[PDB]
């Protein structure tokens, strides 16, 4: 199929997504109500564990056969 | 406890997967346990399935083979008997029409002629319902309002080989349509609707016309936004005098507004490449005409195999909709490479409409040999502004050498803007420079050189001539095709020309006119008639003559199939001239140094300054391709004709030789062509025979092109 | 400068001289929506206001826009009506 | 492309009996490949025949030469005729010969002239043979409608309806009359009885037994002619059971697991029939227990049997006539009367035997 | 293709081929093992291995179908987070293209269908299993994907500004402000709403957007 160094584990598709700029909220000036709170595309604030990018292990977990 | 494998044998007309699907409905599949007592049940179940095919005498056997670990292998053997045959179709109670002609429209057949396959004497209960509906439509649209089918019977011969079908009907009587009463909540538009519902006194009742009247009322309302109206006809029949009055209820709903128009499946084509073709736009009252016009324009674009529309209603809103266009990307563009006949020799070329989905049209090609070098670029932007104004250019560098040498390079620019939904105009500027040296003398070219003031010798190959021209390019285009790759209806026209502005070394003007017209015959547009032509003309302004290197050629796979490329038209006539460069062996006998005292005829095509081509082509479905991808192959029978003549040839001086100024010398050919849309772009194979042919023309019957 | 082809660009809410006269002060949002239809354009920045704009750009001829704006109180009752004919 | 499965071979045997053919009079085009019930009828010293078209002829029974001919075809063009699709069995009575049609017509031609005494329409294809006895004519049509007609006028007197399943055998059972009542079989598998005066029901019963899960698995109809003797009626069905039913009550006496479309003979305590597999068997009237069975003509598509000189006679699709004897169940002799074959029952009376071929020719055998 | 054998040998061969990197042959072996013995202990591990091999072999539709099967067969399983992450990653990998990736084309304004599907799946993963080791990468992918969907919205708004359709521009920017409030595309698209409001003579409404722009400027 292929022959490369440690291509068994790492993701396919580079690492472009790690360079995306961070998100910042808009400030609502005096005397107005911004509509921003009305969305469902919310990203929760999470301190979860894990690695990022090519350092992740995609190999399937081993069932206790 | 488990079935290790399953195998079918003997099935011919049934795909094994269908049998497996039937088998699993009984609860048996790979991995499931099997019971030997139920083997007969499986056999009977499979047996009962073939009744759908009409093979009522078929039989099936099931074999179970033990396998290690208590596994079993199941093998099914099928004896597919002959299907039942329709012996007769009988219609009882019909008094107004011949039973033969009523059956003539039936999908089912009781007789099949030898001279044509109009159908098969096979039976399928699915077709019987459609056939009954066809009978009802035939009887109900002739004025027989009271027509109804009492009952039907399907019978089977005791030997299970024959089918008999009987249909009982009651005709009633013919009725006259006294008038139409359209009423309800029209929301205005009474003027249009009253005109759609026009009837003539004494007109016979006609169900299909009533359906058309309802559909037209629906379409008229959908044009103004009411794209969910309620229309219902309720005829009131009067058997006392046999007049029928057609009451029609109309209730336009709420005017709808477009919330969003969304595109799906454009995985590579930029989004704005699709929106700029739309005529319906967001935040505006809906119109069905515009939504369909968007589909038509996207189809004409030619980037997509299939374009489909949808108008899903917005949940929780009474008067809003969303419009979804689902497209299937097509592999636009072309590629073609090769190697020379006989050191390094190679040709190349790439064409791309929709280059990387950006909508640009880019093309590159070239070739390098020892003889010649050639290169060209082309870039076009269909929307240089939002309205549709396009801007494009072109460069090319040509360098041919035998001795006879010809270097040529130039430039071009064109700006084309629309004038109407289908029409378009163009304008531009061009520059061309030609350097010719050591051309071997001949009449057709020395005449032109004399017109330009050059006076080269007729007996030597050592004269040269260099020129430089600026031109003004115009044009026009009409396009109403259905699609961009395999059209099926509509026509196209494309006029192109140019003229040299003052200051150019040579003065002339040139015109061409390509045409194409498709006329469908079948309702599904599988059988189509293609009419195609080309034309041309050019001449010099003032005392100037049209340059010989802008001449018209015909003959290849593009103009008139069957003849060698660019072999039609006048043939050169060589003067008796010296071998100033060299006298090779087994070549260069045409008016060469040794012998050949007088002017020598030849077969070297040179083209002419006028052309006329035509073609009539018939298109049929491919015999052995499923409809799943029958839209990537096209088969065609064609009859092509063409000619080329040199309007300035003077037969008075060159009387001993043919009069090339005669248009009557028409060529012709016929054959068959196959066209396939391979990953490398379209591929065309064609076999033709030039059954009309003139002295000097070269025949080439098999031709393959990209 | 010269220009030679452009499509018809219809934008907004389709108003007429009949419906615009039906509405009157004191009507709830339901009645106004029933009469004129759902507005394509409303005030997002914290205020009950409905914009009924009726744009028409018929090619190179010109442009016309009737602007009818309705302001309701917190309870959804129409308190003010202001319709402004063409630009 | 795929061929039929089964067909036994012509069984070699010596012709200890001495039959012979005669006549071979060509009536006309013949029934051809269509399935119908156009058997000849014999009365006095003349015979009558039909031709799956308007053609009708009356032939002298001593020579096979015609005495009068008639055509019932109808014009449909300048030089074209619409076929009469004549498919009803010929039966005769005083001065009338009654015929059916698939065009829904019923004819009654004068015996001495062939001129139409009367003609009327019925409730669909009159496929069954008309039967007349001490009253009205009776006809059984494809719609399941049983209709009675005035023998001298053709006007309908009364009608009875019977159910019709989705798919049924091509044919209709002729009615049988007894003590003023008429007993018939339907396509649903029932055996019904009615009175002649106004078609009032007397009793109904079921004899079909398949009760399958699909139409052809359910394909079980009483297409045979029921027969009555000594107050009991026998009935048979395609896949059903040979049974005996009490005439007065309709309760069943005994069943036997046999099924066929061909009618059966009755004589003494013996009943002979032809199975759907073309096997030939003889059974007792008491309980139907087998007497003997002849099982070598498998899948030859025999015709219905007749009783002639104590010997059963049957045809086949290959034009042979097979003679069976009650003494041992053996074959006494064989002929090749016709080339095209037989798909219509033979007839015999007054020591005279005859049969009509599939091509329209009529043969007499002695 | 695959000789008949007890499941253990087939699974051993499949694992050996996966370790060697032969995706096609491993897929064949695992498919055979799954079809032949869907009841045995290997019914789960073979599903996971098939998902992984399909994804690596670029047979994304089959990987998606296998994930759909597994989620229904075992809606509660210790390693579901892995399958959810792989569903999201499959939908993401179904978005990119190679050629226009090499030529440096900005693919933001093409079809966003797969991006939305991947966002939904990653959001399910992160909200359901915050302790899983895939949550961090899921969050990074989500942060990128939200800004790949706001860019498409801005791309549509730009066109409807060019064609002079003002109600469409206003509605599109309102949708951006309601769905993707904090992205950069929403800050770029905001001045398009003000121009649209001013082209329709509704200046009193354009001043509010002007205030929003001023209050958040660099």
């Amino acid at each position: 199929c292929s022959s490369d160094s440690r291509y068994k584990r790492q993701v396919s598709g580079d690492e472009a997504y790690l360079e995306a700029a961070p998100l910042a909220e808009l400030h609502a000036p005096a005397g107005m109500i911004l509509p921003v709170t009305s969305g469902d595309y919310a990203i929760p604030v999470t301190n979860g564990s894990g690695a990022v990018g090519k350092a992740l292990d995609i190999r399937p977990p081993a069932q206790p056969l | 406890p488990t079935i290790a494998s399953i195998t079918f044998s003997g099935n011919k007309s049934v795909k094994d997967d269908m049998l497996k699907q039937n088998l699993e409905a009984s609860g048996v599949r790979v991995g499931e346990s099997l019971d030997r007592t139920t083997i007969a049940d499986i056999e009977k179940g499979l047996e009962d399935f073939y009744y759908s095919v009409g093979k009522y005498s078929a039989s099936v056997k099931a074999v179970v083979t033990p396998l290690p670990r208590n596994r079993v292998d199941l093998k099914l053997v099928f004896q597919e008997g002959v299907s039942a045959e329709i012996q007769q179709i009988n219609i009882v109670g019909n008094h107004a029409f011949t039973t033969d002609e009523l059956i003539s429209h039936f999908q089912l057949r009781d007789e099949v002629p030898w001279w044509n396959v109009v159908g098969d004497r096979k039976y399928q209960k699915q077709k019987l319902a459609g056939d009954l509906e066809t009978l009802r439509s035939y009887y109900l649209d002739r004025g027989y309002a009271r027509f109804n089918i009492d009952s039907t019977q399907v019978s089977l011969t005791p030997d299970k080989k024959g089918i008999y079908v009987t249909v009982n009907i009651t005709e009633g009587d013919q009725y006259k349509l006294s008038g139409v009463e359209v009423s309800g909540n029209l929301a205005g538009h009474s003027a249009e609707i009253e005109q759609l519902t026009k009837i003539e006194p004494g007109e016979l009742y006609n169900g299909t016309k009533v359906t058309k009247m309802e559909d037209d009322i629906k379409k008229l309302l959908g044009r103004y936004g009411y794209a969910y109206p309620r229309v219902q006809s309720m005829p009131e029949i009067n058997d006392a005098d046999k007049t029928v009055k057609l009451r029609v209820n109309v209730d336009a709903g709420n005017r709808f507004y477009v919330r969003k128009i969304r595109f799906e499946g454009n995985d590579t084509s930029k989004d704005a490449v699709l929106r700029r073709e739309m005529r319906q736009m967001e935040g505006a009252w809906l119109g069905s005409d515009l939504v369909d016009q968007g589909k038509e324009r996207l189809n004409r674009l030619g980037f997509f195999e299939t374009v489909d529309t949808d108008t899903q209603r917005v949940p929780g809103s009474p008067d809003q909709v969303d419009v979804v266009y689902k497209v299937k990307e097509r592999n636009t563009g072309s590629f073609n490479f090769g190697i020379g006949y006989g050191g390094v020799s190679f040709q190349a070329g790439v064409q791309q409409d929709n280059w990387l989905g950006t909508g640009y049209a880019v093309g590159i090609n070239g070739t390098k040999n020892d003889y010649q070098t050639y290169a060209e670029l082309s870039v076009t932007n269909p929307y240089f502004t939002v309205d549709g104004v396009s801007l494009g250019g072109r460069l090319f560098y040509n360098d041919f050498q035998a001795d006879y040498t010809n270097k040529s390079y130039g430039t071009d620019v064109t700006l084309g803007f629309p004038i109407n939904e289908y029409n378009s105009l163009r304008a531009g500027l061009g520059y061309v420079h030609n350097s010719l040296s050591n051309m071997q003398p001949q009449v057709a070219m020395w005449r032109y050189l004399y017109s330009m003031g050059e006076h080269p010798s007729t007996s030597d190959q050592d004269n040269s001539f260099k020129t430089d021209d600026f031109t003004f390019n115009y044009g026009w285009t009409y396009n109403k095709l259905d699609r961009g790759y395999f059209p099926t209806d509509g026509s196209r026209v494309n006029l192109t020309g140019k003229v040299t502005i003052p200051g150019s070394d040579n003065e002339y003007y040139k015109v061409t006119l390509d045409t194409a017209t498709y006329v469908p015959i079948d309702d599904d547009h599988k059988w189509v008639v293609l009419g195609r032509t080309r034309w041309g003309y050019g001449d010099g302004l003032g005392g100037k003559e049209m340059p010989f290197y802008e001449n018209f050629y015909a003959g290849g796979s593009s103009t008139v199939r069957g003849f060698q490329s660019n072999t039609i038209g006048p043939k050169a006539v060589y003067f008796p001239h010296q071998a100033s460069n060299y006298d090779p062996d087994y070549d260069y006998e045409c008016a060469t140094q040794d012998g050949a005292k007088d002017l020598c005829k030849s077969d070297d095509a040179v083209g002419g300054n006028a052309m006329a081509v035509a073609s009539l082509e018939f298109i049929t479905p491919t015999p052995f391709i499923s409809d799943k991808y029958a839209n990537s192959v096209r088969t065609s029978f064609f009859w092509d004709m063409g000619t080329v003549w040199d309007t300035n040839w003077d037969s008075s001086q060159y009387s001993g030789y043919p009069d090339y100024s005669d248009p009557s010398n028409i060529r012709m050919s016929a054959g068959i062509a196959l066209q396939w849309m391979s990953p490398l772009g379209p591929l065309v194979f064609s076999y033709a025979q030039p059954f009309k042919k003139y002295d000097g023309d070269k025949a080439e019957q098999f031709q393959f092109n990209i | 400068e010269r220009v030679v082809y452009r499509p018809d660009i219809n934008q907004g809410n389709y108003l007429t001289a009949n419906d615009v006269s039906k509405i009157r002060v004191g009507m709830t949002q339901q009645q106004v929506a029933y009469a004129l239809g759902t507005p394509l354009m409303s005030d997002p920045f914290g205020t009950n206001t409905w914009f009924y704009v009726f744009r028409q750009q018929p090619g190179h001829e010109g442009v016309t826009q009737q602007t009818l704006t309705l302001t309701f109180n917190s309870s959804g009752v129409l308190t003010n009506i202001d319709n402004k004919p063409a630009l | 492309e795929e061929d039929v499965v089964k067909m036994s071979p012509l069984p070699t045997v010596e012709n200890q009996f001495t039959p012979t053919t005669a006549w071979s009079t060509s009536v006309g085009s013949g029934i051809g490949n269509f399935y119908s019930n156009l058997h000849p009828a014999l009365a006095d010293n003349v015979v009558y025949a039909a031709d799956r078209a308007g053609l009708v002829k009356a032939l002298n029974a001593d020579d096979g030469k015609e005495i009068w001919s008639v055509s019932l075809a109808e014009k449909d063009g300048w030089f074209s005729k619409e076929p009469a699709l004549l498919s009803g069995g010929v039966t005769v009575s005083g001065g009338h010969v009654y015929i059916g049609s698939e065009k829904a017509q019923v004819y009654a031609l004068n015996t001495s002239d062939g001129t139409v005494a009367w003609q009327t329409k019925v409730a669909g294809e009159a496929l069954s043979r008309p039967v007349v006895s001490d009253g009205l004519v009776l006809i059984h049509t494809s719609n399941g409608q049983l209709q009675a007609l005035n023998e001298a006028d053709g006007a309908v007197k009364w009608t009875v309806n019977l159910d019709m399943p989705s798919l049924s055998l091509r044919g209709e059972s002729a009615p049988t009359t007894a003590f003023g009542a008429a007993v018939v079989g339907g396509d649903n598998g029932r055996v019904s009885a009615v009175l002649m005066e106004q078609g009032q029901m007397i009793w109904q019963q079921r004899i079909s037994q398949a009760t399958g899960s699909t139409e052809i698995d359910r394909l079980s109809d009483v297409d045979t002619t029921p027969v009555v003797v000594n107050g009991v009626v026998f009935a048979l069905a395609y896949n059903g059971n040979l049974t005996a039913l009490d005439l007065r009550s309709g309760q069943i006496m005994w069943k036997r697991e046999l099924g066929s479309v061909n009618d059966f003979i009755v004589d003494g305590n013996r009943i002979y029939l032809v199975d759907q597999n073309d096997r030939v068997m003889a059974l007792t009237i008491d309980g139907g227990v087998t007497l003997w069975t002849q099982s070598d003509l498998l899948h030859r598509l025999l015709t219905s049997p007749v009783l002639y000189n104590g010997n059963l006679v049957v045809g086949d699709s290959e034009g042979y006539l097979h003679w069976i004897n009650v003494e041992d169940g053996r074959f006494v002799a064989q002929q090749k009367v016709d080339s095209s074959g037989f798909q219509t029952e033979p007839v015999a009376a007054d020591g005279k035997l005859l049969i009509q071929a599939k091509d329209g020719t009529v043969y007499s055998i002695t | 293709e695959v000789p008949d054998n007890p499941p253990n040998e087939i699974y051993a061969t499949a694992q050996q081929k996966l370790q060697d990197g032969n995706w096609r042959q491993a897929i064949t072996q695992l498919e055979a093992l799954d079809n032949r013995y869907p009841f045995g202990p290997y019914s789960q591990q073979v599903q996971l291995d098939l998902i992984y091999a399909y994804y690596k072999n670029a047979d994304l539709p089959l990987a998606q179908a296998a994930i759909d099967r597994f989620i229904r067969l075992n809606p509660t399983h210790p390693n579901i987070d892995y399958v959810m992450y792989m569903r999201g990653l499959t939908n993401m990998a179904l978005d990119d293209s190679a050629l226009q990736g090499f030529f440096g084309v900005d693919r933001s304004d093409r079809d966003p269908q797969h991006a939305r599907a991947a966002f939904s799946d990653f959001s399910k993963l992160v909200r359901g299993y915050p302790n899983s080791q895939y949550t961090t990468d899921a969050t990074k992918r989500l942060v990128f994907l939200k800004d790949r969907l706001a860019k498409y919205e801005y791309s549509v708004a730009e066109y409807y500004t060019e064609r002079g359709a003002w109600v469409a521009v206003v509605n599109r920017v309102e949708g951006m402000l309601r769905d993707y409030p904090d992205t950069q595309a929403t800050r770029d698209a905001l001045p398009l709403m003000e121009n649209a409001y001013r082209q329709m003579q509704m200046n009193a409404q354009a001043e509010k957007v002007a205030k929003i722009i001023a209050a958040n400027s660099s």
